[PDB]
């Protein structure tokens, strides 16, 4: 009821090093329906979010 | 973090250098030349009147 | 924190001269996702900003 609807997504990148830290930043495009809240995860073992 | 540039001696004159670090935003310094003297050094031998 | 990120950015040209002062203008285009101050340059010896 709560869950919104998130479609035609579209990642980019701008910067990155290695490094030790969050050193690495993306950007997210989206057409929405309504406003909520929702949850990410990156499915793969070398990069953390 | 330590740099190094070279300006060019000519007075009015725009010149402009980086600092890159790393994760941070770039840096862009400007640098101008405003007097330039130049001074020998004497020794009297003798005079006239 | 207070670093925008930018992206897609296009330039284009309309007028210029040779010729002995500011005589060469450009537009810039870009999509924004947050207000602030950024740093601009370009990388040749042949066109000072």
């Amino acid at each position: 009821t709560d869950a919104p609807i998130i479609s035609e997504l579209l990642c980019t990148v701008s910067t990155c090093t290695h490094s030790s830290d969050f050193g690495g930043v993306a950007v997210l495009s989206y057409k929405v329906e309504k406003a909520g809240r929702c949850d990410v995860h990156s499915h793969s073992n070398v990069a953390v979010l | 973090y330590e740099h190094t540039a070279v300006i060019p001696n000519q007075v009015g004159f725009p010149y402009k250098a980086h600092v890159a670090r790393e994760g941070y935003s770039p840096l862009t310094l400007q640098m101008q030349v405003v007097e330039t003297s130049l001074e020998p050094t004497l020794n009297l031998e003798y005079i006239t009147c």
